[PDB]
């Protein structure tokens, strides 16, 4: 369950069903606290966005 | 006034410049926008 | 064999200051209108609700 | 085309624990009371002035190591040792096994110090022979002159606590003195709550000394009064507490004086000689990730 | 994502015309599949690739 | 229904505000700017509050 | 709409794949003698310098 | 490896004789809306306010 | 210069038909790309060299 506002321009493109993108291959070998800054932190914008 | 604004708007690492509120992108280099 | 994973919206609304595009449709365009469906073509060819 | 090869052999073969502790390291700093190339273990630690039965002590020490000469290891083989001498400016590699870990920095000073930090970060005790090997404690200077600095601190206020316990408040002396602001780092070194006693005996001198020490100044600024007498020194009327001024020399006797001011001077050279410095060599170049450095030895 | 209409009518726009395509009009919208498989859409005779 | 009103309005501080109402005038789109923490950790799902 | 629209610069890299031309014999090449100077003579390592 | 700079604009006005040459859109007309964004396609194909 | 837009429609219009582009509305415009290197923008599958 969706917000009723979230905009179609995300949609038609390669992304995911989180709000968020997830790729770790970003992030540094072995840095656990670090990969989880990019799944769950809300100060920053997305690798996506 | 000025611990207000920062608030609503917002180092090196082996000899490479690194951002530590980037854990990652995925975009390629996330390039600069500026103001005139 | 070759598995995917497809991604897929449904029952949204878009914002104010709405457009068009088309030439040619009459009908929705009344702004009263609220969609809850979409439509999705299979394997064989056939569209479902 | 000299050589130089020191080579100690032992009586006891050592065990399978205790060689694992000696490939710890590889190369460190010991002092070494010899010249020869043969020699016998009771020399090549700290065991000679720092053991279990005598209490252990700081200046015989200090003492010790300005008198010793300093060598490296190179192999640790079951049988022997393998130690390498240390010219007067000599040129080799270093790395460090050192406890707690204190982070090195290329072209820099280094000072060699006794280990007053906890026995089981200090030694390591040999089983097969029953005699410790003590490595000395191997810090950069300005770290080594701030290590000592605040914990010397420490141990006076202790004192203070046994005896009327309401002057010192322990979260006050938690705070700033068991913490290292240098290079931008923090360290914590060890409370030692099983009872610290290495740096008693300046906590014995330098506060024998700050009664004795301005005591020593007035009997010094009536001494040669001419118009000779130096034109620097009228500046330091303004430096000399307005206390210090009331004090006549008419109670203290002229015979007792006599003993004020021999032993007045001589604990102003021999605290001197130790905080100037020991044997040293300075690095030039290092890598952190490998933890090897490339000296430069200078004697004194 | 796949297709998707919210209301009937874009997927017969859809498959009119791919060039003069219309993807959003005022109350619903269509995402084109971005896949790395096409197909033959076979309403009546029609076939968009 | 004096003694329920005096002793609530007489000298007030700075008048707290609770979370439903910092959330019921913040537009549509400047929730989800990451200028906000303290009000996006709160939003869970649109069932509860 | 604040007092004023504003107007916007950036950057980008391609890494791009280049072609040299050089004709021919435009560079005459003078070319020495190899020497050997030595320098940080440890106990354990030497280290030479060409 | 080469680099560039790309001008870009954002927010602006026209003046008094507006018109609009246009093949269709029957969406914003009106002299009174103001738009105060732009969009930049990304190097990776995705609109961004 | 690179791709504006100030309103969602005319990147539309760009992608649509680009020979009876609609540049300019009353109060919206567009600015095509004038760059060294030409790409292929992708939205959905309709492609703009």
């Amino acid at each position: 369950p969706t917000p009723v506002t979230s905009d179609v321009a995300y949609f038609q493109t390669p992304s995911n069903p989180r709000g968020r993108a997830a790729c770790v291959v970003s992030c540094d070998a072995y840095s656990n606290e670090s990969a989880e800054r990019l799944l769950y932190d809300h100060s920053i914008p997305d690798p996506a966005y | 006034l000025h611990d207000y604004i920062k608030m609503k708007a917002g180092g090196y690492a082996a000899g490479v410049p690194r951002c530590e509120n980037l854990p990652g992108l995925s975009h390629g280099q996330l390039a600069t926008c500026e103001i005139i | 064999r070759i598995q995917y994973t497809y991604f897929f919206p449904v029952g949204l609304h878009l914002p104010v200051p709405r457009y068009s595009t088309s030439v040619s449709v009459r009908g929705v365009e009344s702004p009263a209108i609220q969609s809850t469906e979409t439509w999705v073509v299979n394997k064989n060819n056939v569209p479902l609700c | 085309a000299l050589d130089k090869s020191i080579v100690v052999n032992l009586t006891s073969r050592l065990f399978a624990d205790e060689l694992a502790a000696l490939q710890s390291k590889i190369g460190s700093v010991l002092p070494l009371g010899d010249c020869h190339r043969l020699q016998n273990i009771q020399a090549l630690g700290l065991g000679c002035v720092c053991s279990r039965e005598t209490s252990p002590d700081y200046i015989q020490i200090m003492q010790y190591l300005s008198k010793c000469t300093l060598a490296v290891l190179e192999e640790v083989r079951p049988d022997s040792l393998r130690l390498t001498r240390m010219d007067p400016s000599d040129n080799l590699q270093i790395k460090n096994v050192y406890a707690p870990f204190f982070q090195w920095d290329s072209n820099t000073q280094l000072a060699v110090l006794p280990p007053l930090f906890s026995r089981k970060d200090s030694t390591i005790v040999l089983e097969s022979n029953g005699f410790d090997i003590v490595f000395p404690m191997v810090v950069p200077q300005q770290l080594g002159h701030a290590i000592l600095q605040q914990l010397l601190v420490y141990h006076i206020y202790s004192k203070i606590s046994a005896g009327a316990p309401g002057d010192v408040n322990m979260a006050e002396l938690d705070l700033y003195t068991t913490n290292v602001s240098f290079m931008g780092r923090t360290y914590r070194l060890d409370v030692d709550n099983t009872d610290l006693r290495v740096l008693d005996d300046l906590s014995m001198y330098l506060c024998i000394l700050s009664a004795l020490v301005p005591r020593g100044c007035l009997r010094l600024l009536t001494a040669l009064v001419r118009h000779d007498r130096h034109p620097l020194t009228e500046v330091f009327e303004g430096v000399v507490p307005d206390e210090v001024t009331r004090i006549d020399l008419d109670q203290l006797s002229v015979p007792d004086d006599i003993t004020r001011m021999r032993v007045m001077f001589s604990y102003l050279q021999s605290l001197s000689s130790i905080f100037n410095l020991g044997p040293r060599l300075h690095v030039y170049a290092y890598s952190a990730e490998t933890l090897a450095a490339s000296c430069w030895y200078s004697p004194r | 994502p796949t297709l998707a209409a919210s209301h009937r009518v874009m997927l017969d726009e859809y498959m009119s015309n791919k060039q003069t395509h219309a993807p959003v009009h005022m109350g619903q919208y269509l995402i084109e599949e971005v896949a790395p498989m096409k197909r033959l859409l076979k309403l009546g005779n029609k076939v968009v690739y | 229904l004096f003694r329920t009103f005096h002793q609530y309005y007489m000298g007030k501080n700075v008048a707290f505000v609770p979370d439903v109402a910092q959330k019921a005038l913040v537009t549509t789109e400047d929730l989800l700017h990451p200028t906000s923490h303290r009000l996006l950790r709160l939003e869970v799902h649109p069932f509860f509050d | 709409h604040p007092g004023f629209a504003m107007t916007v610069v950036r950057t980008d890299e391609v890494l791009a794949e280049h072609i040299l031309y050089c004709s021919r014999a435009s560079t005459s090449m003078f070319v020495g003698l190899p020497s050997v100077v030595r320098r940080e003579v440890r106990s354990d390592a030497v280290t030479f310098e060409i």
